[PDB]
């Protein structure tokens, strides 16, 4: 597990690598928002 | 000009040439008919019909001949297992040669009917050209149809006048030609009936005169002539390969489950037969019915006819087979030469015995020796390094009762594990590899090819379906749609 | 579980955090 | 010894004897 | 169960509110 | 007339299917929750594959006798 | 169709991976994936049970009556195998051969005792617990572990457990379950 | 027809059966698994492999050197010894925090001294590794009478 | 029309699908089906 | 190597294949 | 027969039907020949009126011209109204790349499929 | 002997091959 | 509105919904 | 009965008719 000094954030940890998951469908949201142009 | 797979449709216009090319197939088919039928009955043998019948030699319109009276020939023998006295002339060889004289005349009228083309009977009046009156030649081919299907039937199947059609009993012991009585209650649409066939063919024949009558005389509705394109001839081509895969599927279909159309002396077991233990039960009812009134073993399974035992076979299973294990069933496993006896199994601890018989997917089956309840106690291994139910363990001796073998016993464990892996396939019987130079391999019987052929060709005639009667639904747009065909969106 | 709630929470204040930047800079601005 | 019913059943299993009337 | 039809319920009526805070805007 | 942008877009769409719309999920959330799927079905509960006489899989074995079978097999 | 509510939500009812059974004089823990089968493969089988993966994994019980009240009546432990000696089954092989490797010529199996015990229970009755090795010429899953356990109940009947599991499956897991079983087995 | 043969293999695993059968059960923690618990949790099968490790190094590997033996001699340095870093930080780390550095900076030393040995042995100079190994066996027992 | 944005409909209803279908793969695991 | 399939194969050739040659040269004149 | 042995051998080892990207190179060429069959027969089933019943339609093209021989917006009007309007590729240089991308893709994947079970 | 039968038919489809790509119907334009 | 097009969609739909419903509450039957 | 006669005849036979059928058929359309 991580130091103990930073185990209370082994929650945010979890969920830190999906995160680039997001960047590419982030890219599809901000040109829907433009509508495809 | 026409591609290749169009050629034929230069007949499309001229109904004189149109008879010329169906009676070219007529002389074709008959021609078939006869020349088949001469080579079946130059290669059968006619010695043994207990243990080698017709449906075991690769017969395949001898059963047909058999089925509709024929039983005799101008060799001497018949099928029943006597001597013709008098053969007559409907003999094999008498149908053999009038389906051949039949050819020839079939011949010589298309010869007649493509000179002759152009007849006044095929134009119309007061418009001149070609046509066909098709409300009123199906009217005319209807009514003639349920003639002679009430002619079959009222004397032919009935024995009236005609000599009848094939029936057995249920075990396909004792069949003969015999004439029928119509059954004209709830026990006629029994397929395994044979009353329900002459029921049907005076039934379906009256019905088909007075529906005849009916498309002689009344025109059909101008709705209704165009909605099925009743002026083209395609459109009777599409409902009549309609009409003969619909048939063909019925037809396959009563050949593969059986029928009383389709005897079992003639077209041999069915593949329901074996998985059922349809003639096992009765092998086993026979002996129970001698062992309970007082008798011996071995006096009891003398009394089962060799014929009865010949049935029960994977051998004679038509679904063991295939596609290219080409001939006869004799070609596969030898010619059977008589009943080798009933194996009876028992260990050292005087317990009986009973082989798993192979069931009718397999290829291949592990031999298995089950006790009375079920369980099994011996077997031919296939790992003999650490065994425990091996038969040299086990002490599996083999008894046999009938048959070639009567009253031998076998207790070595290579000469039991040679008829163990017999009598999974069924009754042990004696061949010879030598005859026809078998291969070693079964075949499917003649119920199993008429069964393929009937499903190809009424699956090939689902297609030919649906390509002609496309053509008729869209004979305007055949070469090709319009220019301005755009219309069709919003 | 709160272990298992707060990968919960943090999930979803940050899979909005992205459509968040996308929202806003819709309707004030709009030079996305 | 045996009845037909189960000479059938260790043989075949399939048999129309052992598959009718067998909610016993 | 009951408490997968309690928070069922909640929502049930949080998104009636919610479709309501809204409606009411 | 409405080519399907101008209805997910219309919000009287919204006022309808966020209310009927999560009623239905859970009214198939309670269909099986409240276990009446397993009675509908006939299918097996986790607790009702194997009951004390047979610990095998069942064997329907039997064509017009199947009915009242089946009603065995399962232990009603 | 009795109305019982679906398990959503719900706490397990069995993580323990074994059942417990209770046949006729003894008691035993069998491996809760393994499932019973239809072969008596010995002259006094009870139950059987075999593993739903393959059949090598197995276990029986083996319900001899006797005119012996106690199992060192049999003699000790090294006699007892050998007049038990047809659990491991029988060479149905006798061909000859010296052609298969770590084995005396003629043999194509051979067995390897590596455990014995003596181990007894809360109410007096000594076992007789083995643990073998039986290698075969093609060696099939890497040998075959064999976990034979044997006593005398109180109505003078031997009842012998045998676990046979193969040793491709024995260092992948199923140890955990037949040595679960194994010393599970009470005859009261 | 024959029964299978039994054999008296009972005192196999007394010796060394039942070791492959510890390595691959996960269940265990890896170093109950490889063999590192239990060489922490006594410390005589250490003290007894150590001195056996100093009798395959001041005895064994020399013969390979003088006769030329590379390949026996680079793999003599890694088959029984190839426990010996473990086992040297085993021995070590029962020691006072003064007396520990005291023991695994000696214990450091007698490292850069078999893996100088080893590229000795690598590149078979015969005069060097010659030389290397008696470098080697001194820290030896520079290392020998610290940790026990 | 155009009450809400088709982008953000898409968005929110393309986000509970991927999130409901993130259960589907949570339930794979746990419960029924999960081979424990 | 049986009488029918040696023939067959050489049916199955040469009544195709020359019925295809007799409506090409056919053709391949016009 | 050793192509054969090669896949029934590889399905017991790797379990190869149970595999998502095999599973896509299935719906490749299951896709790929129902595309073929699709597009194919609008096509055929679109063809302009240029020959006779007497002579082939593949008589009525000419290598080389210029002129497009079948109507692609009967073809679009046909399969809207069998499924869905919008459903179809009004755009045949979309629909070809559609035509073109359906197999090439699928046959992709089992191509790493059978390079990750490799 | 079949295995000349065999050839026969590998050479045969291979010389169809042959003469389908170097004396192929040549496609004339306009 | 009860007219073809919202017969097509909501044949389809509202089952999907009923039956998500229940596939949903499936992941949480434990046994 | 042999392999060879039964061929040879049906060789003899369809070899040159179906030439000659292939310059008849090539002639009777022009
Ligand atoms: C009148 C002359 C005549 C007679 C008496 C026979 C007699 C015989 N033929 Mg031959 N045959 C004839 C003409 C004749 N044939 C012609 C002209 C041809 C060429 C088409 C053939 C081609 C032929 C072949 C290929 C075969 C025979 C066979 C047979 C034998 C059995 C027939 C059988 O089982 O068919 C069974 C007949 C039917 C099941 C009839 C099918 C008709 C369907 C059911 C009716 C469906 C359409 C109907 C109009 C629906 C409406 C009904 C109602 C509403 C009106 C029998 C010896 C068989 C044989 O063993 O010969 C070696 C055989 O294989 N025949
Ligand atoms: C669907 C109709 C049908 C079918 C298929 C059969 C089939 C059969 N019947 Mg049955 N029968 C039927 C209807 C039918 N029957 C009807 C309606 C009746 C009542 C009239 C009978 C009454 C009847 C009797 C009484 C007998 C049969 C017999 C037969 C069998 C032999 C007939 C045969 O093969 O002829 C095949 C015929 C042809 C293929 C046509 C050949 C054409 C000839 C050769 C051309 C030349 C004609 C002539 C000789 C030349 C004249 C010269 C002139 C110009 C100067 C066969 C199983 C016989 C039988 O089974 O005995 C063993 C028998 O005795 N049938
Ligand atoms: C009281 C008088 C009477 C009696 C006793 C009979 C007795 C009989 N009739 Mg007849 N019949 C009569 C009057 C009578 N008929 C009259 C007045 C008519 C009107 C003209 C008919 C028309 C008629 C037809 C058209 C047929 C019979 C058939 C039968 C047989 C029924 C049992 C059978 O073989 O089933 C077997 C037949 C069936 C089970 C038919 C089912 C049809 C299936 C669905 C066709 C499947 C193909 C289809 C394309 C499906 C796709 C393929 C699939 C694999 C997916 C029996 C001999 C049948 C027959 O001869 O069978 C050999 C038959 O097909 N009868
Ligand atoms: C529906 C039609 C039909 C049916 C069911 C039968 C059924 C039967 N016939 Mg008969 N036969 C028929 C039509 C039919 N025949 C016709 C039209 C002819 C004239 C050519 C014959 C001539 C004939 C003879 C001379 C013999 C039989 C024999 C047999 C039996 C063995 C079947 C067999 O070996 O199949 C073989 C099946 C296959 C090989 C599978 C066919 C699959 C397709 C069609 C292959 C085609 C693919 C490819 C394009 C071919 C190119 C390959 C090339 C190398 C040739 C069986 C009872 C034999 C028998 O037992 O007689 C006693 C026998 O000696 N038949
Ligand atoms: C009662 C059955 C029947 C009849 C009368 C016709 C008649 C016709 N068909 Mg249709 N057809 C049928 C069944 C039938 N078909 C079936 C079952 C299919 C599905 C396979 C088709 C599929 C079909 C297509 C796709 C086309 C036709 C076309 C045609 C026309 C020209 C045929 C031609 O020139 O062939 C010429 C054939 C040859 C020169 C050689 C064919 C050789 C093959 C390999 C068969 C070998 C012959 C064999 C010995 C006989 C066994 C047949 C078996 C059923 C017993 C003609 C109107 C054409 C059409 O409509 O033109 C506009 C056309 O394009 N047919
Ligand atoms: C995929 C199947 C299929 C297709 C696409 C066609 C297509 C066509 N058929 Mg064909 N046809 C088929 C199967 C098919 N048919 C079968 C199986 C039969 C029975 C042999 C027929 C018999 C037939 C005739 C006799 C005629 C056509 C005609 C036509 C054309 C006009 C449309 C029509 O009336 O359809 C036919 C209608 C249907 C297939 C739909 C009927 C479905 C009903 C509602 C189901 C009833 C079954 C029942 C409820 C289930 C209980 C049994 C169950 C236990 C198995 C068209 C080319 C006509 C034509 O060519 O005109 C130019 C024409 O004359 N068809
Ligand atoms: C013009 C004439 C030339 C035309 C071309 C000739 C070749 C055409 C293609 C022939 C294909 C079949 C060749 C069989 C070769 C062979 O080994 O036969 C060899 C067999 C003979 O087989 C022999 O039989 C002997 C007994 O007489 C012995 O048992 C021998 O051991 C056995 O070898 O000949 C046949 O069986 C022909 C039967 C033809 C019909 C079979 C049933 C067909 C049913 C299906 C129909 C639809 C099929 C799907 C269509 C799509
Ligand atoms: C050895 C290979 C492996 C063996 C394969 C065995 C099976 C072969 C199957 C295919 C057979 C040929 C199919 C039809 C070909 C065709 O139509 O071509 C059409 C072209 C016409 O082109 C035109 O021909 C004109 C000449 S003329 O018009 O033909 O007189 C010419 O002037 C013009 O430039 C040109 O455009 O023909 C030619 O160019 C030359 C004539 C070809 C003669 C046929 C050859 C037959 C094969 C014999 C090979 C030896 C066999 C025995 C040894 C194994
Ligand atoms: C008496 C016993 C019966 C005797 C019968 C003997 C005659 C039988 C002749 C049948 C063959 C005719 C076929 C001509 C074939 C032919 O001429 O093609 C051309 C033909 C139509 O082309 P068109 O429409 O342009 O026609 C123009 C005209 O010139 C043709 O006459 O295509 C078809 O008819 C569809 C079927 C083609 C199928 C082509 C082969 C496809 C499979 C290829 C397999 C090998 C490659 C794949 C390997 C994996
Ligand atoms: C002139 C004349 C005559 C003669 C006649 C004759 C001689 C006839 C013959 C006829 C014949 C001799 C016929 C035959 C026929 C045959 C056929 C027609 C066959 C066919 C075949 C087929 C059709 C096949 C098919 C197939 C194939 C391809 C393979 C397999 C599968 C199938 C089956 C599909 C006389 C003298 C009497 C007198 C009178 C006149
Ligand atoms: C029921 C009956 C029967 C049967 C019958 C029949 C089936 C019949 C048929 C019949 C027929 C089916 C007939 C046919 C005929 C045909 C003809 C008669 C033809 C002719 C032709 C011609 C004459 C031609 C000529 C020519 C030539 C050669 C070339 C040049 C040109 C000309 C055109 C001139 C019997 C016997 C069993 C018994 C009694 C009753
Ligand atoms: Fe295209």
């Amino acid at each position: 597990k991580l130091p103990e000094a930073y185990a209370p954030f082994a929650p945010i940890v979890d969920v830190l690598p999906v995160i680039p998951v997001f960047f590419i469908l982030l890219a599809f949201v901000w040109q829907a928002a433009v509508s495809f142009r | 000009g026409l591609p290749w797979y169009r050629v034929h449709t230069v007949v499309i216009n001229d109904p004189g040439r149109l008879i010329s090319v169906h009676l070219m197939h007529t002389a074709l088919v008959s021609g078939w008919a006869g020349s088949m039928a001469l080579f079946e009955i130059s290669v059968f043998d006619p010695s043994d019909p207990v243990l080698n019948p017709m449906w075991r030699q690769g017969m395949f319109v001898l059963p047909f001949m058999t089925r509709l009276g024929i039983t005799q020939s101008w060799g001497g023998w018949t099928i029943s297992g006597e001597t013709a006295t008098n053969p007559g002339i409907w003999s094999y060889e008498g149908v053999a040669a009038a389906h051949i004289i039949l050819s020839g005349a079939l011949f010589l009228a298309s010869v007649w009917h493509w000179t002759y083309w152009d007849l006044e009977l095929f134009r119309d009046p007061r418009t001149g050209k070609t046509a066909l009156d098709l409300p009123k030649i199906f009217g005319i081919h209807l009514f003639l149809s349920g003639l002679l299907c009430f002619g079959f039937g009222a004397f032919h199947v009935t024995g009236v006048f005609g000599p009848g059609i094939w029936v057995s009993d249920p075990y396909g012991l004792t069949g003969r030609v015999q004439p029928v009585a119509p059954s004209w209650g709830a026990d006629g649409f029994d397929p395994y009936n044979p009353g329900g066939i002459a029921s049907h063919h005076i039934a379906a024949g009256i019905l088909g005169v007075l529906a005849g009558l009916f498309h002689l005389c009344v025109r059909p509705s101008i709705r209704l002539y165009f909605g099925l394109s009743m002026g083209s001839i395609e459109t009777v081509l599409s409902s009549s390969i309609a009409a003969v895969f619909w048939a063909a599927f019925v037809v396959a279909g009563t050949m593969w489950y059986g029928s009383a159309a389709t005897p079992i002396e003639l077209f041999g077991p069915t593949r329901y037969q074996w998985d059922q233990g349809f003639f096992q039960q009765e092998i086993q009812k026979r002996v129970q019915a001698s062992l309970a009134e007082g008798a011996s073993l071995s006096d009891a399974w003398s009394r089962i006819p060799e014929k009865l035992a010949f049935y029960d076979y994977i051998g004679n299973n038509p679904a063991k087979g295939g596609l290219f294990r080409t001939g006869a069933m004799n070609s596969g496993d030898g010619i059977a030469v008589g009943w080798l006896g009933h194996a009876s199994f028992k260990d050292q601890e005087g317990r009986e015995l009973f082989v798993r018989r192979m069931p009718t997917f397999f290829e291949t089956f592990p031999v298995l020796l089950l006790d009375k309840d079920g369980i099994v106690r011996a077997d031919v291994p296939f790992r003999k390094a650490e065994s425990k139910y091996s038969i040299e363990q086990v002490g599996v001796s083999v008894t046999f009762y009938g048959g070639e073998l009567d009253g031998l016993t076998f207790t070595d464990p290579a000469t039991v594990k040679k008829y163990a892996r017999k009598a999974q396939l069924g009754e042990i019987f004696e061949f010879d590899r030598s005859t026809l130079q078998s291969d070693g391999v079964f075949r499917s019987s003649p119920r199993g090819w008429f069964t393929f052929g009937h499903v190809c060709f009424a699956l090939l005639f689902f297609f030919g379906h649906i390509w002609h009667g496309a053509r008729t639904i869209f004979r305007d747009v055949f070469a090709g749609i319009d220019d301005d065909i755009n219309d069709q969106v919003e | 579980n709160i272990e298992l709630a707060l990968t919960l929470v943090s999930l979803v204040l940050v899979v909005s955090a992205g459509p968040l930047v996308v929202v806003l800079l819709s309707a004030r601005g709009g030079n996305l | 010894v045996t009845l037909a019913l189960d000479k059938d059943d260790p043989a075949k299993e399939d048999s129309v004897k052992g598959l009718r009337k067998d909610i016993n | 169960g009951a408490a997968g039809a309690a928070a069922a319920a909640g929502a049930a009526a949080a998104a009636a509110a919610a479709g309501a805070a809204a409606a009411a805007a | 007339e409405r080519p399907f942008s101008d209805i997910l877009t219309s919000i009287r769409y919204w006022v309808i299917h966020s209310i009927t719309v999560p009623a239905l999920f859970i009214a198939g959330w309670l269909f099986v929750s409240t276990g009446l799927a397993y009675d509908v079905f006939g299918t097996p509960r986790p607790n009702e594959y194997f009951t004390e006489d047979r610990q095998e899989a069942p064997l329907i074995t039997d064509r017009f006798n199947a009915l009242e079978q089946v009603k065995k097999l399962s232990g009603n | 169709a009795y109305g019982d509510s679906a398990n959503v939500f719900g706490k397990v009812t069995n993580k323990s991976g074994f059942v417990p059974y209770a046949g006729d004089g003894f008691a035993l823990l069998l491996p809760a994936k393994w499932n019973p089968s239809k072969e008596n493969d010995f002259p006094g089988v009870i139950l059987r049970y075999e593993d739903n993966f393959d059949a090598v994994n197995n276990l029986v019980v083996i319900a001899q009556d006797t005119d012996k009240k106690a199992i060192a009546d049999f003699g000790s432990q090294d006699k007892f195998l050998e007049s038990v000696s047809y659990l491991l089954g029988k060479q149905a092989y006798s061909g000859e051969t010296q052609s298969e490797g770590g084995f005396a010529p003629n043999r194509v199996s051979a067995a390897s005792l590596l455990d014995v015990s003596t181990t007894t229970d809360k109410k007096g009755k000594t076992y007789y617990k083995y643990e073998l090795l039986v290698r075969s010429a093609d060696g099939d899953e890497g040998g075959r572990h064999q976990l034979i356990g044997a006593t005398v109940g109180s109505d003078n009947k031997l009842y012998i457990i045998k676990i046979q599991i193969g040793d491709k499956r024995w260092f992948k897991g199923a140890k955990k379950e037949a040595m679960g079983a194994f010393d599970s087995f009470t005859v009261v | 027809l024959t029964p299978v043969d039994l054999f008296d293999d009972r005192s196999v695993r007394d010796r060394g059966f039942d070791l492959i059968y510890e390595a691959r059960d996960l269940d265990l923690p890896q170093n109950v698994r490889e063999g590192f618990t239990q060489a922490r949790a006594s410390l005589d099968e250490t003290k007894k492999r150590v001195k056996e490790s100093e009798a395959r190094i001041d005895a064994d590997l020399d013969v390979f050197i003088q006769k030329s033996y590379w390949t026996e001699a680079r793999e003599q340095l890694r088959r029984q010894v190839g426990t010996l870093r473990f086992d040297l930080n085993t021995l070590a780390s029962t020691k006072e925090k003064e007396a520990k550095k005291a023991a695994l900076g000696l214990r450091k030393e007698f490292i850069q001294a078999v893996e100088d040995l080893d590229f000795a042995l690598r590149e078979k100079d015969q005069a060097s590794a010659a030389k290397k190994l008696e470098i080697t066996k001194a820290k030896l027992d520079s290392v020998l009478a610290a940790v026990l | 029309t155009g009450r809400i944005p088709l982008w953000l409909v898409g968005t929110v209803v393309g986000t509970l699908a991927i999130g409901l279908l993130a259960v589907f793969f949570y339930g794979s695991y746990v419960g029924l089906g999960s081979s424990l | 190597v049986n009488i029918y399939g040696l023939t067959a194969t050489a049916l199955f050739i040469i009544i195709p294949t020359s019925f295809l040659l007799i409506l090409y040269v056919k053709t391949a004149s016009t | 027969s050793g192509t054969f042995n090669f896949m029934i051998v590889f399905q017991a080892e790797h379990n190869i039907l149970m595999h998502p990207f095999h599973m896509l190179g299935v719906a490749g060429v299951f896709g790929g020949s129902l595309f073929s069959a699709m597009h194919g027969s609008l096509v055929t089933s679109s063809l302009i009126r240029e020959t006779t019943e007497n002579e082939s339609a593949n008589e009525g093209y000419r290598f080389g011209q210029e002129e497009e021989t079948y109507n692609i917006v009967a073809a679009h009007g046909y399969f809207g109204r069998l499924i869905f309007q919008y459903a179809s590729f009004n755009n045949s240089r979309s629909l070809h790349f559609f035509l073109a991308a359906w197999p090439v893709i699928g046959i992709w994947f089992t191509a790493l499929g059978l390079s990750t079970m490799a | 002997m079949e295995a000349l039968v065999y050839t026969f038919l590998l050479v045969g489809t291979l010389g169809i091959i042959f003469f389908s790509i170097f004396f192929r119907d040549p496609p004339r334009m306009i | 509105i009860f007219t073809v097009r919202w017969l097509a969609i909501h044949g389809i739909a509202v089952p999907t919904i009923f039956f998500l419903g229940a596939i949903t509450a499936m992941q949480f039957i434990q046994r």
